[PDB]
Formats: C-alpha cells, structure tokens, sequence
C-alpha cells in the first residue's frame, strides 16, 4: 500500500473509502496488455501469476479467477466483495489493486507484486520467529485491523499464507476473498481451519472479534513455529479450538503468554479488541511496550530481515507451481452475475 | 515434543481456505 489525531485520520480515511466504495473502479485493463510469466501461488479459488505490463514494463501479480469455479464454490458475492473492497482501501500494509477486468471466462485482479514471498515460507524454513520479529509483524496487523474495522470491514482470512513480505521487510496483506462490509453480525462459514474462531465453528453469528482471535493464532504460530491448535484433519482441529485449551512453548515470555490468553479467550466479554478500550487494550499491552506505533505506520522501524531480491521479476522467494493454460471461451460465462465487477 | 508432532502431521504445508 501507499506509504504514509487518530480520530481525524480515521475520519478522512473513511471519507476516502466511501467515495470509492460507492463508485467502484471497473475495467481498467485487458488481458493482452500483459505477458504472463509464472505462477506465484494458488489457493482454493484463484491462481496468482507474475506478469509484465507491456507498455510500462512493470511487473505485477495477477489473480485469475475462473468464473465457473467461483460459481461452483459459491463465491459469487464473496468475489464481488473482494474486488469492491480492495479497490476502495488504502493503507501502508494492504496490497494495492492496480487494475481489474474480466473476459468471457475469467475475473482478473492485478495487484502490486510483493516479491519478498509469503510469510509462510520464511516461517516454516526458519522454524519460528523471535518475539521482537513476531511483534514487528503483529504490530502491522494490529494497525491494519484498526483501519479496516473502522470502515466496518471484517477481513476473515488472516494467515501466514495471505501475508507477504515487501522489499522493505514490511507486511502486505493480500487475499480479500472473505472480506465483507458489515455493521451487524454475520454467519458465513469461511476462513482457514487453524485460524477459525470458536463462534464460526459453532455456526453462531459473529463480528470483527474473529479477526482479533485470528491475530492471536497468528502471533502464536509466528513465535512457536506451529499453530496453537493443529491435527491431521480439520474436524480434529475444530474440536481443539472449541475446547479452548491452549498450551505454550517453554520459551514464550510471560508477557506473550498473557497477551495470548486474552486474545484466545473464550469469554467475548474479556477478549481483547472487543472491549471498551478496543484496540488500545492491545496497543497498551506489556508485550507491545517497546512498540513505537507511529514509527511502524511510517515504516521507520528497522525490519527483522530484508528479502533477497535479484531483479524486478525475480521470484526466488516463491515456490514453483504447475502451470496451466489460461483459456478464454468465445461465449461469455456468468455475465449478469458479475456485471459490477 | 509438540514440534515433532506438528512436523509429522499432514498440515505443515500451505493451507488453503475452506
Ligand atoms: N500481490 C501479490 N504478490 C505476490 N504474491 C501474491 C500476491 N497476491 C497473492 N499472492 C500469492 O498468491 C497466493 C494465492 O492468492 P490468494 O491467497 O489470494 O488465492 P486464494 O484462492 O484466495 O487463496 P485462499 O485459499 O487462501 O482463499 C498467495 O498465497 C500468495 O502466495
Ligand atoms: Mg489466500
Ligand atoms: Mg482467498
């Protein structure tokens, strides 16, 4: 995202967001304006490829969604949410949507290419992050949720796989697939197993509190090297999540354990982020005592590590994926369903 | 150890959405 009182700042941010939310950008590029180079990653819904824009020579990350698959997996409204929200937001730690368009067969979202790779790859390779390292990333997520939640937005898919490291060593949140603008509670069963809050699993109405729960799981995983609740099958994971019992590694500081006990708390009346002081309860927690919040926002804090970059189109920080031809039918598919995309 | 149990589990690779 673009580089840099709180209430005043947020008021202006909401004004900017609403103008774009009410009148979304559309059809800002076309397929033949890019040369597709290689797949950077895939998920349950789309394929993200490194592409080069012909006229500018700039590299981007193009997310390709097969309309028919979107319908099959019942992600029509979710995908429309994804694009409408991403094109309207603006925060230092949110990936920027540069172009969006569609053709007979697919939907396309061209984002800034974040070359540092997924936090996931670095975390699994190194094993675990030191607490200062984990705290550096956590601070960026706390600020990002503060921003998103102020706009009545719930993210719903926080995980190392959806977090990218940029050239400066800072975080860039991607995959707004489950993002939604809602003022009340919502009920959709969505997210990723290890990060689902108890209320989602129990099919209960939930709110922004699930994002803070996810933050707790993310901090735990970053500092421990493994999730607080893991097993071989999702069902087994859900049973552990609902039990709520959490055990901490021997190296976790007392401050970190206290924070996690409050984030992964079953009592919503005591769960940090959803209390009277809201996000301030988190920002003022002892574990974040050394955190200079404004400096983080302004990206003035020294990053734990800067990813190795060889060139503008270097993809060495990403795994290799099997490639597939991107075909476009001569017949338009799901035209009316995605009219607003 | 918990770490050993995790590494021996079937979910140490990238996790896609439900
Ligand atoms: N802007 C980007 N720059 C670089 N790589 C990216 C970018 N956006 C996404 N990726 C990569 O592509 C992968 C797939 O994108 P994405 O997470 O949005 O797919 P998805 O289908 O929505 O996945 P999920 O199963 O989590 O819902 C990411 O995990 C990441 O590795
Ligand atoms: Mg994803
Ligand atoms: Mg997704």
């Amino acid at each position: 995202g673009n580089a840099a009182s709180v209430k005043e700042f947020l008021a202006k941010a909401k004004e900017d967001f609403l103008k774009k939310w009410e009148t979304p950008s559309q059809n800002t590029a076309q397929l033949d304006q890019f040369d597709r180079i290689k797949t950077l990653g895939t998920g349950s819904f789309g394929r993200v490829m490194l592409v080069k824009h012909k006229e500018s020579g700039n590299h981007y990350a193009m997310k390709i969604l097969d309309k028919q698959k979107v319908v099959k997996l019942k992600q029509i409204e979710h995908t429309l949410n994804e694009k409408r929200i991403l094109q309207a937001v603006n925060f230092p730690f949110l990936v920027k949507l540069e172009f969006s368009f569609k053709d007979n067969s697919n939907l396309y979202m061209v984002m800034e290419y974040v070359a540092g790779g997924e936090m996931f790859s670095h975390l699994r390779r190194i094993g675990r992050f030191s607490e200062p390292h984990a705290r550096f990333y956590a601070a960026q997520i706390v600020l990002t949720f503060e921003y998103l939640h102020s706009l009545d937005l719930i993210y719903r898919d926080l995980k190392p796989e959806n977090l990218l490291i940029d050239q400066q060593g800072y975080i860039q949140v991607t995959d707004f697939g489950f993002a939604k603008r809602v003022k009340g509670r919502t009920w959709t069963l969505c997210g990723t197993p290890e990060y689902l809050a108890p209320e989602i699993i129990l099919s209960k109405g939930y709110n922004k509190a699930v994002d803070w729960w996810a933050l707790g799981v993310l901090i735990y995983e970053m500092a421990a090297g493994y999730p607080p609740f893991f097993a071989d099958q999702p069902i087994q994971i859900y049973e552990k999540i609902v039990s709520g019992k959490v055990r901490f590694p021997s190296h976790f500081s007392s401050d970190l354990k206290d924070l996690l006990r409050n984030l992964l708390q079953v009592d919503l009346t005591k769960a940090f982020g959803n209390l009277k002081n809201g996000v301030n309860d988190i920002k003022n927690h002892k574990w974040f005592a050394t955190t200079d919040w404004i400096a983080i926002y302004q990206r003035k804090v020294e990053a734990p590590f800067i990813p190795k970059f060889k060139g503008p189109g270097d993809t060495s920080n990403f795994d290799d994926y099997e490639e597939e031809e991107i075909r476009v039918s001569i017949n338009e598919k799901c035209g009316k369903e995605f009219t607003e995309f | 150890t918990t770490y050993a149990d995790f590494i021996a589990s079937g979910r140490t690779g990238r996790r896609n959405a439900i």
